[PDB]
């Protein structure tokens, strides 16, 4: 019963349309003093240049289990959660 | 319209929740009703799940968790120019005299960048 | 690990079950609410910083085969929390305090060749006096110990396999 | 097998299928780019996953990399095939020769020798250098500390060392780089060359531009080296260009390995990492390692917890002082805080030690006047702390000596000084035979006949 239950949920998160986001893509989760949190970025390495919204750029210094940290090459007060 | 709730007060320190759309960006001005006067909160970081967490620019206390904070777009804004002179203000840009309102033409946002 | 933090909802889940006479339905809903946390997809959104409601209620979507009244409380106890992670943990609580609640016990026996059945009775018949529980034993023989037997309940262990003797011996040294 | 989770800097996570989990100190290896990157295990989290530092550089490595399990740990050629040559902490080649011809490989991860195996010895060793063997005499076999803070002199004196010991000792030795600077080490390297006794010499490499991992390590290989030529059966010498370095680069990680910070913020692991480092470092009934240590001293601290540590591990240490040094008395050797265990009468013998023992007397009492000198001015003095205060200077210009490493800085040619010559010199200022001759006839000469000859022309 449980590889039919297992086939469900990929029947039922597809119908709810719930799905991941792109490798080389993200979203801000946090933003404080110039400090960045990702999620996402799967295939983001240690020492890249993200690009941001405008045209600048945040320097990734750790890929945590869940998460990039992040620094802004910049002003860094008009970023927001969910970019 | 307000679209905010506090959630938490601890001190000068407010943390409020807003819809996951609407985050305010950091360092704008939110305000509140404290009972019987508005009370400004700058915001200073933004953290996971749409919660930001502000300091208060008045006195923090008769503040309840579950107040409606309305999100106003901008920084701070402040009267500027040939209407301020010989006017004593607050931080806020409101008059400490009593001699009425400034008659302000522009207001101006304190946070911007260098020359 | 989520060992410590599954005990609070594990117990309340039982009792609650308890007072419903119920228990037997819940284990089949932590079951399938501990699969859908493990889908690949659900992996990503359950890890990201998702509001809790905009979480929860994307939880509740993905089971229909849920008790609402009461498993879908469960849920958004959980995710108020941020503790979904834990739910295949709550499960094996679940079980565990189940099994305790119902005085019994799993044994597992290990030895180098399988037992007759008039052995098997008399180790379940010993273990029932031993624990002052029902017993249920299964046997797992195995290719390293060459004579003997091993009994395992809860973590007290029985060694008679000449294995364990031979290093037994062997410390005398 | 395993699969990257995280990279913090020079810390690497790695997954492993949970019957298949490498062991601690095992090393992993992981491609990354263009280049084969090794992981050192350090500890054994939960649920497969292992903690790593990375041996390089740790840029541009994804999560959910591949990373490969080599059941063995760090092994380093070792044997004279190691002779001549410059190595990297991974034992791989660094000089443009072709591959080292190994016929072993040793783990660089190993026990110290069990007490019984401990050989006590009391030769001892000459120097050329007057200050060091009056004061802090040591031994064939024992174990030496150059403490100093930036700047002070404690590369030259160690290249006085091996110019004096090291080329009339007739044995094999090993020469650590331990995150000092890379232009020290090339200029070493061609000095050696020139002189055609490179083939003699063991050189490991892993100066300050390395990530930590390699600055770590590096002491390890350097040791490992000097255990095989021990093992054998022969006398060795080990240079180590900065012990400090090791302890530094652990307190990099430190935190990274998610490990609570002790005292000024070290690792809190501080004293084993160094104790289990510096107690492999001994000569053994087989045979016997010499060891001088260069020992940097933050901010000119010596009270640290790092300088404070390796304080107790050696047999002779000396003290190099900033304060001296912006005198330009060179070596900077403060005599009141450098000591050795071999300055006792049993062996070094009486008039050794009774000159030592003055010249200590002295000089301690000069330190107590100077208070009173430097409010009053000296013509308050005593007739008598007047004199003490006219030989202590004597005593302190003396000790000066030129060096034939530093022609290059003060121009004139260096001294060697015998033992015999140093003690009777300062015995013979401390008897007062030499009162009559000014303070600048004793700075910078080799020895007391070479003071009067400097007095005849001032
Ligand atoms: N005996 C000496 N004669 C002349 N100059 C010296 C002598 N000893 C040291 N100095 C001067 O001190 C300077 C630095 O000495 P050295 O390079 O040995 O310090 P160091 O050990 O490298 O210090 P650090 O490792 O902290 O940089 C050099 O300019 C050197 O000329
Ligand atoms: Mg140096």
């Amino acid at each position: 019963n449980s590889t039919e239950i297992s086939e469900l949920i990929k029947q039922r998160i597809a119908q709810f349309n719930v799905v991941s986001e792109a490798h080389n893509e993200g979203t801000i989760v946090s933003v404080s003093d110039g400090v960045i949190r990702i999620h996402g970025l799967a295939d983001a390495m240690q020492g890249e240049m993200i690009s941001l919204p405008g045209n600048r750029y945040a320097i990734a210094l750790n890929l945590e289990r869940d998460s990039v940290g992040a620094v802004v090459m910049g002003p860094y007060a008009d970023l927001a959660e969910g970019m | 319209m307000a679209t905010g709730k506090i959630v938490q007060v601890i001190g000068a320190v407010v943390d409020v929740e807003f819809p996951q759309d609407a985050v305010p960006r950091v360092y704008d001005a939110l305000e509140v009703q404290n009972g019987n006067e508005r009370l400004v909160l700058e915001v200073q970081q933004q953290l996971g799940g749409g919660i930001v967490r502000t300091i208060a620019m008045g006195s923090s206390d008769g503040l309840r968790r579950g107040l409606d904070v309305k999100d106003l777009e901008h920084p701070i804004e402040v009267p500027v120019g040939k209407a301020t002179l010989g006017r004593i203000m607050n931080v806020l840009g409101e008059p400490v005299d009593m001699k009425g309102e400034i008659g302000e033409e522009e207001r101006w946002a304190i946070h911007r960048a260098a020359p | 690990e989520f060992i410590t933090v599954a005990r609070p909802y594990a117990k309340a889940a039982f009792d609650f079950a308890v007072e419903h006479q119920s228990v037997e339905r819940w284990q089949d809903m932590l079951a399938f609410a501990a699969e859908v946390t493990k889908n690949e997809q659900m992996a990503e959104l359950l890890s990201g910083a998702l509001a809790p409601e905009t979480l929860a209620e994307s939880f509740i979507a993905v089971a229909g085969e849920q008790l609402d009244e009461n498993g879908q409380n469960l849920i958004r106890v959980m995710a108020e929390n941020g503790r979904l992670n834990a739910l295949p943990d709550v499960l094996e609580q679940f079980i565990h305090l189940r099994a305790v609640s119902e005085a019994t016990a799993e044994v597992d026996v290990i030895s180098a060749a399988a037992l007759s059945e008039q052995q098997l009775a008399k180790i379940s018949a010993a273990m029932e006096k031993r624990l002052s529980r029902k017993v249920k034993l299964n046997a797992k023989i195995d290719k390293s110990v060459m004579a003997g037997v091993i009994i395992r309940a809860g973590d007290m262990v029985i060694d008679g396999s000449v294995r364990g003797r031979l290093e037994r011996l062997a410390d005398v040294l | 097998t395993g699969k990257i989770v995280q990279v913090i800097g020079a810390v690497v996570d790695v997954e492993f299928p949970q019957d298949a989990v490498p062991r601690v100190y095992d090393a992993l290896e992981v491609q990354n780019g263009n280049e084969r990157l090794v992981l050192e295990v350090q500890q054994q989290l939960g649920g497969g996953i292992v903690r790593t530092i990375a041996m390089g550089s740790s840029d541009g490595l994804r999560r959910g990399l591949d990373v490969k399990d080599l059941e063995h740990p760090i092994e380093v050629p070792v044997g004279k095939a190691t002779l001549g040559r410059i190595m990297n902490v991974l034992g791989e080649p660094v000089d443009m020769k072709g591959e080292i011809g190994e016929e072993e490989r040793w783990a660089i991860h190993r026990a110290a020798p069990s007490y019984e195996e401990l050989s006590n010895s009391q030769e001892l060793l000459e120097t050329g250098i007057k200050v060091i063997d009056l004061m802090a005499p040591f031994a064939k076999g024992g174990k030496v500390g150059l403490f100093g803070g930036a700047g002070v002199g404690k590369t030259v004196n160690m290249m006085e060392l091996i110019r004096n010991i090291a080329i009339e000792h007739s044995g094999y030795s090993v020469f650590a780089g331990v995150g000092e600077r890379t232009r020290e080490g090339n200029d070493f390297y061609h000095e050696m060359t020139d002189s055609n006794v490179i083939d003699k010499v063991s050189l490991v490499y892993g100066q300050m531009n390395e990530p930590p991992g390699n600055r770590l390590r590096v002491a390890l290989t350097g040791l490992t080296m000097a255990e095989k030529f021990r093992d054998e059966g022969r006398d060795v010498l080990l240079f180590v260009d900065n012990i400090y370095r090791y302890t530094l680069a652990g307190t990099e990680v430190s935190a990274l390995l998610g490990r609570m910070p002790s005292a000024v913020g070290y690792q809190p692991t501080l004293a084993e990492e160094m104790g289990v480092l510096q107690e492999r470092i001994t000569s053994t009934k087989t045979g016997s390692i010499t060891s001088v240590q260069a020992v940097y001293v933050p901010a000119d601290d010596l009270t640290d917890p790092s300088p404070a540590t390796t304080f107790a591990h050696l047999d002779a240490t000396v003290v190099l002082s900033r304060q001296i040094a912006s005198l330009g008395i060179y070596p900077a050797v403060d005599p009141l805080d450098s000591t050795s265990r071999q300055l006792d009468p049993l062996v070094v013998g009486q008039e050794h030690y009774d000159t030592a023992r003055g010249v200590q007397s002295i000089l301690q009492r000069y330190q107590e006047l100077k208070d009173i000198i430097a409010i009053l001015g000296m013509d308050e003095l005593s007739e008598e702390d007047k004199l003490v205060v006219a030989r202590a200077r004597k005593i302190q210009r003396f000790l000066s000596q030129p060096f034939f490493v530093a022609e290059v800085f003060t121009g004139s040619p260096g001294k060697y000084v015998s033992l015999k010559d140093t003690i009777r010199g300062f015995k013979g200022i401390m008897e007062g035979e030499y009162d009559h001759l000014p303070e600048q006839a004793f700075y910078m000469v080799g020895s007391i006949e070479e003071a009067v000859e400097k007095a005849k022309k001032l």
